[PDB]
DNA sequence: GATCTGGCCTGTCTTACACAGTGATGCAAATCAAGTGTGAAGCCAGACAAAAACCCG
DNA sequence: CGGGTTTTTGTTAAGGGCTGTATCACTGTGTAAGACAGGCCAGATC
DNA sequence: GATCTGGCCTGTCTTACACAGTGATACAGCCCTTAACAAAAACCCG
DNA sequence: CGGGTTTTTGTCTGGCTTCACACTTGATTTGCATCACTGTGTAAGACAGGCCAGATC
């Protein structure tokens, strides 16, 4: 990409792309773990900050030699960073919704979002050439998934 | 799917008249089946069940090609 | 089906690191920057 | 590379890319056997022809199964 | 006269090491915020007179 | 609430060049079927 | 009395088969000119 | 081979735009060098069968 960029801006004179920096830096604008939200009830064993992404999904398992031993690598998110997230990506979508579904922007919630969720492992994920097949290594991705978000107002509701 | 292999399997095995049966019977009736079947829908037969062969089996034309091998006096209508 | 897989061993092959320590991490931001309704819309922006 | 090419010809309204029938003569004004020339002797066992580009490399041998066996894959240039 | 044995000869796995990639850091350098304020270029309205070249009597 | 006049596009030719996807002959490649190899019993049998 | 056996579970172990990806190929549609009528609207008079 | 007929090519006189420095000096962002760290395929590199002639009961 670097390349390609350089080459461009080497040709047309003015430049057209970008470099790295300003694409991580909206990067991490876009990423989860960035912008500020709030909790009404205090959220009980939940940490307090809003600027904590990628984790170890381990949770503090120690793995030292003296206890139970593992090797699996873990790597997680904060849930409630996910969600904020995507709400926050999907906020252009519901505005639309909003502007198409008869009603105004200056609006409260409390807009009831339907969540379901899924894990399945992949089977091997390896690429092995040193001397052939080594390990069956199997992974498995768990993940989230919005597909409705509403909002009650008056009597009735409406699915934004 | 499954279900409708087998009881097509079995109604060329004409099974009620015939209450006993081996396998050799039993494997006998699945060549017929498939010899006819690729004679008539001229398809693939396998016995590895997937869903686009089980979709290409529900039709109108597959029950007819299929029900015309016995002497159903009856047979015919039910699968209908 | 083999639709994630397929994705994860690319995300593994393509763009990653070494020492596995990294490697989960960065397939992980760029399976999470895939699947972001904001770049997608920026990415079928032709038909409209 | 056709997903670049449409995605930043959308966004910015100009054309700033190139589509891929033109990226085809592009690469094919800069393959083997596209200008014309000429030799002052006439190059005995040279075949004239001169569009000539990725050529078999086996110069026709001998694949049948009564020869000596050969399965190799070679591709190659006209050396001219 | 006929087996036993060190000596070479040669086709074998066997095994390390340097680099090629991957991202992410980290400074040094260039460039840009605005601030006036001249102030040098560049183009047009008015109508009026030279250089350079190809054709015909 | 309705016409007169004014302010803007469709319509089918024809024969092109241009472009944007759909297809095409292909391999490679993983995950379900389901087949089978044992493993372990309740009853025939010495 | 103890031992083989048919049958019933059950944990592997191969495989077809549905797709994935690719450069090249094949169309499916889209500007261009008369042109004389065909429409939509906006505003204003009535 | 001299003159006709274009084709450019300028001209002050006044009258418009239009960025260029000129520093200023302190954020900003840009470019390239550096960093951490395994993957891999290779060319040395033993190495042992194998086949000798030398040796010997
Ligand atoms: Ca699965």
């Amino acid at each position: 990409y670097h390349k390609m960029y350089r080459t461009v801006k080497a040709i047309t004179g003015r430049q057209i792309f970008q470099p790295l920096h300003a694409l991580r830096n909206a990067e991490k604008v876009l990423l989860p773990g960035y912008h500020p939200f709030e909790w009404q009830p205090p959220l009980k064993n939940v940490s307090s900050r809003t600027d904590v992404g990628i984790i170890d999904g381990l949770s503090g398992l120690a793995s030292s030699v003296d206890e139970y031993p593992v090797d699996t690598i873990a790597k997680r998110f904060r849930y409630d960073s996910a969600l904020v997230s995507a709400l926050m990506d999907m906020e252009e979508d519901i505005l639309e919704g909003m502007r198409s579904q008869d009603l105004d922007d200056y609006l409260n919630g409390p807009f009831t979002v339907v969540v379901k969720e899924s894990c399945d492992g992949m089977g091997d994920v390896s690429e092995k050439h040193g001397s052939g097949p080594a390990v069956p290594e199997k992974a498995v991705r768990f993940s989230f998934t919005v597909m409705r978000i509403t909002i009650e107002h008056g009597s009735q509701n409406v699915k934004v | 799917a499954a279900e409708f292999y087998k009881i097509f399997q079995l109604e060329i095995g004409e099974v009620y008249k015939h209450p006993n049966a081996s396998k050799e019977e039993r494997k006998r009736w699945q060549a017929t089946l498939d010899k006819h079947l690729r004679k008539r829908m001229n398809l693939k037969p396998i016995m590895r069940m997937n869903g686009n062969f089980a979709r290409k089996l529900m039709t109108q034309e597959t029950v007819d090609a299929v029900c015309e091998l016995i002497p159903s006096e009856e047979r015919h209508e039910a699968l209908r | 089906n083999q639709s994630g897989n397929k994705l994860f061993r690319r995300f593994r092959k393509m763009n990653a690191r070494q020492s596995k320590c990294y490697e989960m991490e960065d397939v992980l931001k760029h399976h999470w920057l895939y699947t972001s309704k904001y770049l997608q819309k920026f990415m079928n922006a032709h038909n409209a």
